[PDB]
RNA sequence: CCGACUUACCAACCCGAUGCAAACUGCGAAUACCGGAGAAUGUUAUCACGGGAGACACACGGCGGGUGCUAACGUCCGUC
RNA sequence: UCCUCCUAAAGAGUAACGGAGGAGCACGAAGGUUGGCUAAUCCUGGUCGGACAUCAGGAGGUUAGUGCAAUGGCAUAAGCCAGCUUGACUGCGAGCGUGACGGCGCGAGCAGGUGCGAAAGCAGGUCAUAGUGAUCCGGUGGUUCUGAAUGGAAGGGCCAUC
RNA sequence: CGCGGGGUUGAGCAGCCUGGUAGCUCGUCGGGCUCAUAACCCGAAGAUCGUCGGUUCAAAUCCGGCCCCCGCAACCA
RNA sequence: AAAAUGACA
């Protein structure tokens, strides 16, 4: 897209050079942007999943995977097979082009932005993120919207652990706190 | 006089017929064709060469020959295969 | 009282009490109470061989319980005719063969420990007898 | 493809009349008509050379045409004699004897279990003659429930719509040849219970469908309510696939109904409206027309709504 | 038991019927499949009825 | 809200040590049973068909058990 | 009455008013094929959202699942999903297993037509074992087999079924 | 040492009848009427369905063990 | 139509 060509000779050198990394491999890629919401309440409307998957829909330009219940739990009042939130699994160009609009118009439009958490790490190099709210993104009208919809968007890296996975993002400016 | 005290019952006691489940036929035994080598429930037993499987997993001989009893296999489970005489 | 909780299966059929035990040395005490005989020990006599003990040495050291009755035995009530069912659970009991370690103790000098240990056996209905921990 | 519902039902019964039948089979004549089609109907079927047998709700249409009146009521049928209001008489005599009869049967069973568990004494036997009776009675009460159930309802009420539901000035809406509505100007308050009325094919169906938006106004402009949630009952039914199961278009494809305060129900609002818990997979298809018109009026009744 | 026994008489003429089950309380539609018919001995459609 | 914290405790899961099980098994005999070959021995002891039956209330003793109180010249099974 | 486990003594079988549970069904897909797939559970990270929902990667390796008990099995899956479908066929059947019998069962292969697959092939119901009732009598459909002087018919027989 | 039934907001009782629903009358509390209390009227709160498990996605309900209570039966010598 | 009662000093 516009930020693969960067990144195939430019984050290599400004990575090659620091990690003292001898192979254009060694160093870490970026290979998929899973994202989805849980919807939850759902179990009152269908609706609250058949306007929301539009969502995802609207953001990535792929139609949403609906997930389901894994295993029944008496607490949430749910059983196998109840759709509960949609699912979409971003890769390729498509990866790259919405890392792109993440990153630059849809970032800065986070109400009370004070940096970009840097803990959330799980051990391996991924990162996980919130938005607690959809209408930061330039593909929602404020007036087809009923809900507060969130999202969580789990950065998925082959890096082999945390300490590099902050400079993979970080060669891309990510304003990490 | 209290001489006879009641008494209680019992909540089981009953049972079902026996199957006949086994080996009819063990190794080194010249056996027809189409006949019945081992009853299964499960399949202890797995079927080798020149012998089948019923719907019961009963394994039949499917030409004649001598019963063999074979453990190959990479989860070592036992087979049972029927030579050519 | 040393009963267990939640067995399986609530009744349990006889058995039998053949071949010698399992548990015949000494490993988390240093003084112990070896069985010599056969039978069946029931969980109100282990406690009463406890309270000897306890009451004995009066505060001092630790006393392991080395078994555990975990075996129903059943009992029809008084003037019963035969047969009608198996009978209702009453008590608990754990079978004993020659040379188990019943009970044993730490931290208390042998010769107080052997008038402690010639106390419980006075409760238990097998000729026991005093066992000391070696280096093996 | 077009006509209305009054229209379409008249549709059908031209095309079971083109034939000219010795045997006129009307399942429900008089659905969608107005009084005067209903008015003009009363004198074509009682000109009518052959045979009438039809099945009607109009407790006025049944009185001008029933020359007898037959009952089809729990797998038996039985006929009548007189005009419409004697069966009425008739009938509640069948149904009060009967639930006369049905009490006394339960009387003695009620008291044949008592005896079934009482002491048996010194050496008595316990006739069984009297045991096999009792197997009997038990057996025999696998039979009829003879009231039907008085299916019992209930709305879920939410928070209160904005002052002002619907507002539609200098509205003009026509369709090719006439115009169906022409310079409307309305409003529709909060607790308003307004009733259309008319006569057929008049844009009844269509001046809703202008309310919620469905098809546009020619001209004029419509404003809509503002915390608005609406229960839409349509002529025909039209949001309940025929094939997917009775539980399932009951609350779209969903457990967990609410009912009353808190949602603490599921699949218990079917015993509400006498469906049977056994017959809950059944595709919807099958069902009757009353049924299948209570079913689509249980679940709007099953969700919040202010309209 | 719910199921109810019926038969499925051929339509190639030839007096012939397999019987079988049905719940018919949750299937209104009539089954239709191909079976054979060992009077005219070919493949053909068979329909439910009584 | 936070638990800001002491711990005579109700205790998951893991670790090292120690026991129990007819309805537990990552192990596992002795015997018995099925089939094949061999000598010796046994007035066919084997099998099929046919004529005639009786018997179908068992008892104790050893060994393996269920039940009973590891009671009974008790009771119910297997083998001799 | 029928099914599963122990008693039951390492082939089969084996009793008690011995110890524990189940069945009198369900399914035109939950059956046949051809493709593809692999769980429980815990840890870490993440909006509401939590002890337990969806998501991501780690350990673990069937402790999960099977239409319904228990046992035996199952990764080549017998579990999960999808396309096409009607072999949930007709006539037979070497050779066996199990019963005192009535019976009950497993079955290579042959012929006639059929489904899936590019084919090698697989398919005579469902992972297996419960989900059931003799005969007599009568009802429905087919078939010149018979038809009390002869030609019919009635009424019998054979086949399918209630 | 055998058989039936019961245990459900403070009281009484339905819901257990083939498993998803906890309700009715009195009482209690808070207002109102009256000089004041009764009565009357208008609104609220209050139950882990005796206890410990077991199936089930789901248990007041189905199964088992215990605790308390209440009826009934203990005959032929 | 309904309309009961109020320690002693
Ligand atoms: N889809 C359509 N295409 C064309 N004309 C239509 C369509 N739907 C309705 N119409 C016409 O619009 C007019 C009003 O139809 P509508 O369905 O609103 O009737 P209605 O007033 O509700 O009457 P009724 O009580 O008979 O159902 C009629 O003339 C009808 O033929
Ligand atoms: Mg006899
Ligand atoms: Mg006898
Ligand atoms: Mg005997
Ligand atoms: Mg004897
Ligand atoms: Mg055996
Ligand atoms: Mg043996
Ligand atoms: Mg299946
Ligand atoms: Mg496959
Ligand atoms: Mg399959
Ligand atoms: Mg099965
Ligand atoms: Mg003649
Ligand atoms: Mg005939
Ligand atoms: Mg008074
Ligand atoms: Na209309
Ligand atoms: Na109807």
């Amino acid at each position: 897209a516009k930020l693969h060509d960067y990144y195939k000779d430019e984050v290599v050198k400004k990575l090659m050079t620091e990690f003292n990394y001898n192979s254009v491999m060694q160093v870490p890629r970026v290979e998929k942007i899973t994202l989805n919401m849980g919807v939850g309440e759902a179990i009152a409307d269908k609706k609250l999943l058949d306007n929301a998957a539009a969502d995802l829909a609207a953001i990535s330009g792929q139609k949403p995977l609906i997930t389901k219940a894994r295993k029944s739990v008496a607490g949430f009042k749910i059983r196998q097979g109840y759709p509960i939130g949609c699912k979409v699994t971003l890769r390729g160009e498509r990866m790259w082009e919405f890392f792109e609009r993440l990153i630059t118009i849809a970032v800065p439009r986070i109400r009370d932005f004070r940096g970009l958490s840097a803990k959330s790490f799980d051990g391996r190099g991924n990162y996980s993120m919130g938005v607690r709210e959809q209408i930061i993104f330039p593909e929602i009208d404020y007036d087809k919207v009923d809900r507060v919809r969130g999202l969580d968007i789990t950065i998925t890296t082959t890096a082999k652990s945390d300490e590099e996975g902050r400079a993979l993002l970080a060669a891309f400016d990510f304003p990490f706190r | 006089m209290a001489h006879k005290k009641a008494g209680g019952s019992t909540r089981n006691g009953r049972d079902s017929e026996a199957k006949r489940l086994g080996v009819k036929r063990f190794g080194g035994e010249s056996v027809l064709a189409g006949s019945i080598i081992v009853r299964q429930r499960g399949t202890k037993f797995h079927a080798g060469a020149n012998v089948g499987c019923g719907r019961d997993h009963t394994l039949f001989a499917k030409a004649d020959g001598k019963v063999k009893f074979e453990v190959k296999g990479p989860k070592n489970r036992k087979f049972i295969s029927i030579e050519a005489e | 009282m040393l009963q267990p909780k939640r067995t399986k299966f609530r009744k349990m059929h006889k058995g039998r009490n053949r071949g010698l035990a399992q548990g015949t040395d000494v490993s988390f005490g240093s003084f112990g109470l070896k069985a010599v005989g056969r039978g069946r020990l029931t969980a109100r006599q282990i406690e009463a061989a406890r309270r000897a003990m306890t009451r004995a040495v009066k505060r001092q050291g630790k006393i392991w319980i080395r078994v555990f009755p975990d075996k129903p035995i059943t009992e029809k009530p008084l003037a019963v005719r035969m047969g009608k069912g198996k009978g209702n659970v009453e008590y608990w009991v754990a079978l004993i063969q020659p040379g188990k370690v019943l009970y044993e103790m730490d931290g208390v000098p042998e010769e107080l420990a052997r008038e402690a240990f010639k106390l419980a056996a006075a409760k238990l209905p097998i000729k026991t007898t005093f066992v000391t921990k070696t280096v093996m | 493809s077009s006509l209305s519902g009054g229209w379409l039902r008249k549709a059908a019964l031209g095309r079971a009349l083109v034939s000219n039948p010795r045997v006129l089979l009307l399942d429900q004549p008089t659905n969608h008509l107005d009084i005067e089609t209903i008015d003009w109907l009363e004198g074509f079927l009682k000109t009518f050379n052959g045979t009438i047998i039809f099945i009607s709700h109009d407790r006025s249409f049944i009185r001008n045409m029933a020359t007898r009146i037959v009952d089809l009521d729990r797998g038996k049928l039985v006929t009548y004699p007189g005009n419409y209001d004697q069966y009425l008489l008739e009938k509640e005599e069948a149904l009060r004897v009967e639930e006369l009869q049905n009490a006394e049967f339960d009387r003695k069973l009620a008291q044949e279990e008592v005896w079934i568990r009482q002491g048996i004494k010194a050496r008595r036997t316990r006739n069984e003659g009297r045991v096999r009776a009792l197997k009997a009675m038990r057996r025999e009460r696998g039979e009829r429930r003879e009231v039907m159930g008085t299916a019992k309802m209930q709305v879920e009420e939410a928070s209160r719509s904005g002052k002002i539901v619907f507002e539609m000035e200098d509205v003009c809406y026509q369709v090719n040849g006439k115009q169906l509505v022409k310079d409307f100007s309305a409003q529709v308050l909060r607790g308003d219970k307004i009733a259309l009325i008319g006569p057929n094919g008049c844009g009844k169906t269509t001046l809703l469908k202008l309310m919620l938006g469905q098809l546009q106004a020619d001209s004029g402009r419509i404003h809509v309510g503002t915390k608005l949630e609406v229960a839409y009952f349509d002529q025909h039914r039209a949001e309940l696939d025929p094939d997917k199961t009775v539980m399932d278009n009951l609350a779209e494809g969903k457990q967990e109904v609410m009912v009353n305060g808190k949602p603490r129900h599921v699949l218990g609002y079917l015993q509400d409206f006498l469906f049977h818990p056994k017959r809950a997979m059944t595709p919807v298809r099958a069902l009757s027309g009353g049924e299948r018109n209570r079913l689509l009026l249980a679940r709007l009744f099953l969700k919040p709504s202010n309209l | 038991g719910i199921r109810e026994k019926i038969k499925l008489v051929s339509s190639a003429g030839t007096g012939h019927f397999y019987t079988t089950t049905k719940n018919k309380r949750t299937k209104p539609e009539k089954l239709e499949l191909k079976k054979f018919d060992p009077v005219v001995r070919q493949h053909v459609i068979y329909k439910e009825a009584k």
